[PDB]
């Protein structure tokens, strides 16, 4: 667009203003011809230093990015289809239960407007790979995501929550002795 | 994943709202009333009396299910009637009158002025900007807020 | 009939929160931040703000006698604020369980709990659970295909009206049995169970508002039709023995209340308040309350959230009215 | 840039160049310029000579006319044959100049505008033409419209470099007139060569310019004197516009100048068209602006 | 053309209903003489019919002998201007916005009303009067 | 009736300030958001009846009303090519120029000249009844500009003949 | 028509160069300036016409600046100007062949398409980017179809730089990477410098520079052959001499010695960065055909000064990485090549490629802007 | 993942 | 980047 922050400094300011001004587009065709046809979504956001910018399509361009990472330079398939086929490769008996519950962490996920479109992109994926085009039994999914406004801490509220029950048994946990023995191998009693 | 417009999920909800007493199949699903009290609204435009013969035909007013011949001959009566009035009486008419009936006037006026080929429209501006000054934006906001088929 | 503005309150307010004293109170500013203002010697000031939220809040509640706070949030939450024995104050959160944003919220009477409706096609009622540090919520989702507007509570914590998006206004009840209330025989309906949908009244146009005079009968409401409803049932099943609608010609209206058992006031987009007198044989306005109808009045822009005053709980005898531009102002009667 | 060049800039920058220098070059490029006609400048055999070459589309048409004789007057010195095909070719030693006086400046003008130059025989042979018709009816004033109508159509010519645009020119009883018949693919720059047509009919009445010659013109139907040509007639598309000049606006010593602006008329209408285009863009932003400052003084602060 | 230009500028953007009179008499005793026919230029002629078409279309408050003193400097204009001999730039939309302020009239009216159909019938008593 | 245009004039300005009653709104589509609801149209509740106004074929006005926002289409009088064009190019320049009102809309809609756009933040922002006269202003303003510009290219084409002819 | 030749222009910052297809030179090469102010003011210049204009009180201004398009207004006059006066071409009969940076975004883009599509009634447009051109004119034969299409391409604009690793004529979005660098910072820096101790502005700066401004392996183990003979001390005169003394020895090695003006990454980290962010099966390729441009760029040892520190670079990873493992590894061949096109190989690339019959049918046609309207053109 | 349903 | 690789 014209404006640089090459900088090393800015890259607050940038984090602040994405995280202040963005969203996800629940319907990206329709937000693109929004921004092409309307002077809306054009919003003004000012700087430490005083200068003033103006930000557009970037504002629900960026979850798209996030959503589409060819788009970044990287080949993967994305998120909503990552997570349909690590569901899909698990046993049918255990789809359902995963798809009824979902839950997220970390500041990233609170994009607006990301849940209802993760949604929307695993109704549409099973649609497409699952029925073909018979939606005459799509209804029958019961998919239920959930968020809350504590994902930005669910992580260090689950470690305090771990801690208080296994604070009680030593065994469980790497004492500072049998170490220099084997340390690093005590390391692999956590995972096989 | 795909592009595909999924709707068939969280249904939308246009018929609840805007309550139909459409139920009636007379005048409106038969035409019957309509052409009973058409010939009268003429016979008055011939006589001279037209401003009974409007009131008489606002008294029925019908709605937008499905049929569209009906309301237009009803559009076309109205706007005939309409011009065959004078430049005058028209404050007392509309002060003699209700609230509904001049709600149903505007919309009529609007539906008219939605194909100037076809009428006049200036005597239709006319008798909306007497209404205005005479009632309010209340009819106007009233209208706006009616049914979105009539 | 006295204009007696007080503070400019250059942003948007959409909500007063005014306290007993009527010497501070709690507005917005169509943003996260929220100012709580302080009565300064004939003036006021920012006294504090919370600016605790993320995202753009939309409506607040002033509970007189716990002297609490309740905001709620476009982030699809709420918070609760507690005057510490201190100057400073002490914030929770409240995660009612939903999935789009928020519209309104309300102290019940009582101060016992509070409601809020939502953007989504659900209800909400919260209540600080005891034996816990936490606010337990509950859900009304049955009846209220799309998304509400408004919402306003009744003398006992009961028989709560929600002025939605449809052209009907309905009433459902918040009756818990672990709180400590209990329901009462009244005309409105019997046994109150949770939900027990009651009437739907419906009119034309929106629901902005609704209103229940100071005795449990007497519905009101009014919306985006240029138009007033008053609904005095008979029976809970049976239909309302008389549904006295009143329409007039200037623009539409919002957030009106009872003035008294027959008189009623009401505001909004028309720059200037009116009055008028709703009875069983007949509801009609009779005059305005500014000089008549810059601009020739007080407010300049859409009035916003009327709150009444102090009076008696029969007769009010004044009210504020805290419009889109800021401009708070007062008038008595 | 209203009154465009009468030759190639290019090619006069580079004789001016090469002539008060002396490094050379290999020099090997193409060139084009209106009436889709193209120029090679090419330096095969010696870095210094040059080798210029011209190609149009009605040179068979052209030297039908005679235009050998009026190259092979200016020329002669630095002629040559062509050397591949290319409609005409010329010569030039960079080394073997006269000097650096004005005759330099004065051949590089002259090869400059070859364009003209070669497109000049027609008209000097109408003036000629004329000149002694002229002399005829001095011993024969009477029989004018019969020598004029047995003139028409003996002493015609005819040109169309283009596609479709042509250019016919006849002389008569002590005048002479020309046509230009063009096309207009746009029918926004129909309109506006349209009303600049109108405007040029309308503009001998100033006073200041009223010796100037005389213009008509029309839109689809053709006049009846050049009614039988092969040209297309009678088309929508297609205008016509006429001049009709006196013995004055054709003199011996403004001759030149007057068959160079009749030459560039039309590139002269569609850069003016163009332009105006232009103006009326930046007249709707200065509205545009106005607009804002009024939009601004309605907004408060 | 200083002059005429002049004018038509000052006449689009001018909104007095009573200065416009008095360039509407100047323009009267301009077309009025035979010698100054077609001093116009024909695009401003053509932009100053277009300006008249419309300030009688859409005319303000009836409250004004604007529409009579239009038709009074339009009826000779037709008569001695350049426009006359050659196919007419515009003529159905001047007829049809004639008729239409005719039918407009109410005849039932004051003598102002008498007048202008008169002044309007008088302007489409015009030599050619071509139809479609 | 003559003088159709004060009362055309009246009436829309009449039905503009009415429609004018915006509200903040939440969108109850995806999460927290807020979209112009009358220009996605998902939402029928939303979207209340289009109105239409007209004193003649040649020119029309179209309003659609919502909570949100309010659209505001028109199509002005145009008999001749050239007032065509020379009102395509303006009023494209115009909506390309749609940074400082705040209000344009980059694109019109299908068999509209221009198409305006206000929402809940304007209307909170500014005042409304000066936005009102300045549409109507500019209603007048972009046909006496039309002419004024045709004026201008008569004069401009005036002057180009006049220097070709004295430099012939 | 798509059978007549077809016309190259190429806008930039520093210097606007146009001209026609086949032909070894370009044409109409000149600083892109423009100059201006019963009435118009519409008398206004261009190009060295502009530039020795400005005595009789014309104004001046730089359309485009920091490579992004600031005027269309005046960039519509340049253009008219350009095509209606230097050369006597017709925008109808021939088909244009547009360049645009890498960075140039979709309302540019149309805006361009469009009034050149409506304004100027062409017939055939093609917009394409720099990268490819240049490297396409870095090949001499372009028929033996031994050629090499992988590269990593730096240009070096007059007021803004910047790197593409292209690989097999598909171009990359992600690892591209620009420097505000290596334009009239240069310019402005030896001025600033030469202001301080001799007062004798900115047209002397860029001539010295363009005759002697040279780069060096090293700076401080430098200083040396300036310190021992007073030759380096050159004597330029434009009207006096003046002392030269070490602008022409530290002005280049702004780029291997950056955050001396108006902070940045030396040269050789960003290239080598931009090749690891790309992927690993053409690294091999990229570190193979370095291949330069831009005026700038063409200095007197840039190429062996860029390819000595990418190649000791590699060569550090590579080590590190080895004695970590044990083995021996081939190293990298790291190469560069400058072969008289870096000064305009934009120009050159273009017509070698419009040289092509398929460029006529990879054109946008009048009636796709017609019926489609400006949205044909997004990005690349 | 490609027999339809299972894997 | 920082996977003494790929990334
Ligand atoms: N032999 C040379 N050595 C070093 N630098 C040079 C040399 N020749 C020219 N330059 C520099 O290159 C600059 C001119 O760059 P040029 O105009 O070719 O870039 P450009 O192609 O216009 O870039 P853009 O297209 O981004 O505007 C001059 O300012 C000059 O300092
Ligand atoms: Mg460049």
């Amino acid at each position: 667009k014209g404006y640089a922050f090459n900088r090393t400094a800015d890259f607050e300011t940038v984090r602040e203003m994405k995280e202040k001004l963005c969203y996800v587009s629940y319907d990206l065709e329709l937000d693109h011809k929004l921004s092409e046809e309307t002077t809306v979504l054009m919003r003004n956001y000012t700087l430490p230093d005083g200068r003033v910018i103006k930000v557009g399509s970037e504002r629900y361009e960026c979850p798209e990015c996030l959503f589409q990472p060819h788009l970044v330079g990287s080949e993967q398939p994305g998120l909503s289809e990552f997570i349909f086929d690590t569901i899909q490769a698990a046993d049918v008996d255990i789809r359902k239960y995963l798809y009824r519950a979902i839950v997220l962490s970390g500041g990233s996920s609170m994009y607006a407007g990301l849940p209802s479109r993760l949604e929307k992109e695993i109704k549409q994926l099973w649609f497409e790979r699952v029925l073909h085009g018979d939606p005459a039994r799509l209804p029958n999914f019961k998919v239920k995501i959930e968020d809350a406004p504590r994902r930005r801490h669910a992580v260090f509220i689950g470690g305090a929550v771990l801690a208080d029950i296994m604070a009680q048994n030593d065994h469980m946990w790497v004492s500072k002795a049998e170490w220099e023995e084997y340390g690093v191998r005590a390391l692999d009693k956590l995972g096989p | 994943f795909r592009t595909l417009d999924v709707d068939s999920i969280t249904e939308p909800v246009l018929t609840e709202q805007d309550i139909f007493p459409i139920r009636n199949e007379t005048a409106e699903q038969v035409q019957a009333a309509v052409s009973q009290l058409i010939p009268q609204a003429r016979s008055a435009i011939q006589t001279g009396n037209a401003l009974q013969g409007l009131k008489t035909l606002l008294s029925y007013v019908p709605y937008g299910n499905d049929v569209q011949e009906v309301r237009t001959q009803y559009l076309n009566a109205f706007v005939d009637v309409l011009s065959n009035i004078r430049a005058a009486d028209i404050p007392a008419f509309v002060k003699e009158c209700s609230t509904e009936e001049i709600d149903n006037i505007v919309n009529f006026i609007y539906r008219g002025l939605a194909n100037p080929q076809a009428y006049n429209s200036s005597v239709l501006l006319n008798w909306h900007e007497k209404v205005v000054e005479i009632s309010g934006i209340g009819c106007i906001v009233r209208v706006l807020n009616s049914r979105p088929d009539l | 009939a006295t204009s007696q503005v007080l503070h400019i309150l250059p942003k948007p307010s959409y909500e007063h929160a005014f306290n007993s004293q009527r010497t501070e109170f709690v507005t917005t500013t169509a943003t996260n931040q929220v100012e709580l203002y302080e009565q300064d010697g004939n003036g006021w000031k920012h006294a504090r703000t919370f600016s605790d939220h993320d995202k753009i809040v939309t409506c607040v509640d002033w509970a007189p006698k716990s002297n609490r706070i309740v905001t709620c949030s476009q982030d699809r939450n709420a918070y609760v604020y507690e005057k510490r024995p201190d100057g400073t104050w002490k914030q929770t959160l409240v995660l009612l369980r939903l999935n789009r944003a928020a519209t309104f919220v309300r102290w019940s009477p009582n101060e016992d709990k509070f409601a809020v409706g939502s953007g989504a096609r659900v209800i909400s009622v919260c209540y600080f659970e005891q034996e816990n540090d936490w606010w337990v919520s509950k859900h009304l989702k049955r009846p209220l295909r799309s998304t509400i507007l408004s919402l306003d509570w009744h003398p006992n914590n009961v028989l709560l009206a929600a002025g939605c998006a449809d052209r009907k206004a309905y009433v459902l009840s918040a009756y818990v049995r672990d709180v400590d209330a209990k329901p009462e025989a009244s005309v409105w309906g019997s046994r109150l169970p949770f939900n027990t949908v009651c009437a739907e009244y419906p009119s034309g146009g929106w629901v902005h508002a609704v209103g229940f005079s100071p005795s449990g009968n007497a519905l009101a409401y009014a919306g985006h039709d240029s138009s007033v409803t008053i609904a005095y049932p008979s029976a809970p099943e049976q239909p309302p023995r008389a549904l006295i609608t009143v329409k007039l010609s200037q623009l539409p209206l919002r957030s009106l209340l009872w003035a008294n058992e027959s008189a009623i006031v009401a505001a909004g987009y028309n720059y200037s308040p009116i009055l008028l007198q709703g009875n069983e044989s007949g509801w009609a306005h009779t005059r305005d309350l500014d000089a008549g109808t810059s601009l020739p009045t007080v407010h300049q822009n859409m009035i916003a959230t009327l709150r009444p005053y102090a009076g008696t709980p029969g007769n009010i005898t004044a009210f504020t009215s805290s419009g889109t531009d800021g401009r708070v102002v007062l008038w008595t009667l | 840039m209203l009154s465009l060049d009468y030759n190639n800039i290019f090619i006069y920058e580079l004789l001016t160049e090469r002539f008060s220098s002396e490094n050379p070059s290999s020099i090997d490029q193409v060139v084009t310029d209106f009436d889709g006609v193209t120029f090679h400048i090419s330096t095969p055999e010696e870095k210094t000579k040059i080798l210029i070459s011209l190609s149009m589309k009605c040179y068979p048409e052209l030297v039908n006319y005679g235009t050998l004789d009026l190259l092979k007057q200016i020329y002669g010195a630095y002629v040559h044959e062509p050397e591949m095909g290319y409609n005409f070719s010329i010569l030039i030693d960079l080394q073997q100049l006269p000097a650096t006086d004005e005759e330099k400046e004065q051949l590089a003008m002259s090869i400059s505008m070859l364009k003209r130059n070669v497109l000049a025989a027609p008209f000097h042979r109408a003036f000629t033409k004329q000149a002694e018709l002229a002399d005829l009816a001095r011993k024969d004033p009477e029989n004018a419209p019969m020598l004029d109508k047995q003139a028409t159509s003996q002493e015609l010519m005819a040109i169309h470099y283009r596609d479709e645009e042509t250019i016919v020119l006849w002389p008569e009883h002590d005048r002479v007139t020309v046509v230009f018949s063009t096309k207009f693919r746009e029918e926004t720059d129909r309109i506006f060569g349209k009303v600049f047509l109108q405007e040029f009919v309308d503009a001998r009445r100033r006073p200041a310019i009223q010796t100037a010659p005389q213009v008509l013109f029309s839109y689809r139907d053709p006049p009846l004197e050049i009614r039988d040509i092969q040209g297309i007639q009678k088309g929508d598309d297609f205008g016509f516009v006429t001049f009709v000049l006196f013995e004055r606006h054709f003199t011996p010593q403004n001759r030149e100048d007057c068959i160079s602006h009749i030459q560039v008329f039309r590139n002269t209408l569609h850069f003016h068209i163009k332009a105006s285009k232009a103006y009326m863009h930046q007249r709707m932003r200065k509205r545009v602006a106005d607009f804002q400052k009024v939009l601004n003084r309605a907004k408060p602060d | 053309g200083i002059y005429s230009e002049g004018l038509v500028f000052t006449l689009n953007r001018e909104k007095d209903p009573r200065s416009r009179m008095l360039i509407l008499k100047q323009l009267f005793l301009l077309f009025t003489t035979p010698a100054t026919y077609e001093i116009f230029y024909t695009n401003d002629l053509n932009v100053l019919i277009d300006i008249f078409i419309r300030e009688i279309n859409n005319i303000p408050d009836e409250l004004s002998d604007l529409r009579y003193a239009y038709l009074q400097v339009l009826i000779p204009l037709l008569e001695n201007t350049q426009v006359r001999h050659p196919p007419h730039y515009k003529t159905k939309c001047i007829v049809d916005a004639v008729n239409n302020v005719l039918i407009s009239h109410s005849k039932s009216s004051n003598m102002e009303d008498a007048r202008t159909t008169d002044v309007a019938i008088r302007v489409l008593e015009v030599p050619w009067l071509q139809q479609e | 009736m003559s003088n159709t245009l004060r009362p055309y004039l009246n009436a829309v300005r009449s039905t503009l300030t009415a429609s004018l009653a915006l509200e903040e709104f939440s969108s109850e589509i995806v999460e927290r958001q807020s979209q112009p609801e009358v220009e996605v149209g998902r939402s029928p509740e939303i979207l209340l009846k289009p109105l239409v106004v007209s004193r003649n074929e040649q020119e029309q006005c179209l309003i659609e009303s919502s909570v949100n926002s309010v659209r505001f289409s028109i199509r002005i009088k145009q008999v001749d090519e050239i007032e065509r064009i020379l009102v395509r190019k303006f009023m494209q320049f115009l909506m390309g120029r749609a940074e400082s009102f705040f209000i344009l809309r980059r694109k019109p809609v299908q068999g509209y000249d221009i198409s305006f756009l206000i929402t809940n933040y304007h209307t909170e922002e500014m005042l409304k009844h000066k936005l009102v006269d300045f549409i109507i202003e500019f209603m007048e303003e972009v046909d006496a500009e039309i002419s004024e510009m045709k004026l201008f290219l008569n004069g401009r084409a005036r002057l180009v003949a006049e220097t070709y002819l004295s430099c012939f | 028509a798509s059978f007549n030749v077809p016309i190259i222009m190429d806008n930039g910052t520093g210097y606007s160069k146009l001209g026609y297809a086949g032909n070894d030179a370009p044409s109409y090469v000149f600083p892109t300036v423009i100059a201006t102010r019963a009435t118009e003011d519409l008398d206004f210049f261009i190009g060295n016409d502009a530039l020795k204009k400005a005595s009789a009180g014309y104004s001046l201004d730089y359309p485009i600046r920091h490579g992004q398009i600031e005027n269309w207004d005046h960039m519509e006059r340049f253009w008219q100007q350009s095509l209606f006066k230097y050369l006597r071409c017709e925008p109808e009969d021939h088909y244009f062949l547009l360049t645009e940076p890498p960075l140039n975004p979709p309302e540019n883009r149309e805006n361009t398409a469009e009034i050149m599509f409506e304004s100027f009634n062409c017939a055939g447009l093609y917009i394409a980017v720099q990268a490819v051109l240049a490297l396409a004119a870095s090949w001499t034969s372009s028929k033996v179809t031994d050629r090499s299409l992988t590269g990593t391409v730096v240009d070096s604009g007059d007021g803004v730089t910047h790197i593409i690793p292209v690989a097999e004529g598909y171009v990359i979005g992600s690892s591209i990477k620009t420097m505000p660098l290596a334009g009239r910072d240069v310019t402005y820096f030896v001025q600033s410098l030469l202001r301080d101790r001799n007062e004798p502005s900115l047209k002397t700066a860029e001539r010295i520079k363009e005759e002697c401004c040279y780069v060096c392996p090293d700076i401080v183990k430098e200083f040396s052959r300036f310190d021992r003979e007073p030759d380096r001390y050159l004597k330029y005169a434009s009207s006096t001499t003046i002392d030269v003394g070490f602008e022409r020895f530290l002005a280049p090695e702004i780029f291997f010695n950056p955050e001396i003006a108006s902070f940045l990454t030396p040269l050789p980290e960003l290239v080598d960065n931009v090749v690891q962010s790309s992927p690993i099966d053409v690294r091999k390729g990229l570190y193979k055909n370095i291949v330069l441009s831009g005026g700038s760029t063409l200095f007197k040892n840039f190429g062996n000064r860029l390819q000595r520190d990418l190649k000791r670079i590699v060569d550090e990873r590579i080590h590190r990485s080895e004695m970590l493992s044990g083995a021996k590894s081939g190293g990298v061949d790291v190469n560069v090549i400058s072969h008289k096109r870096q000064r305009n190989a934009v120009w050159f690339g273009g017509s070698l490629l419009a040289q092509t019959p398929e460029f006529g049918s990879y054109c946008h046609t009048k009636a796709d802007y017609e019926e489609y309207g400006a949205s044909i053109a997004r990005r690349y | 993942p490609a027999w339809l349903a299972t894997c």
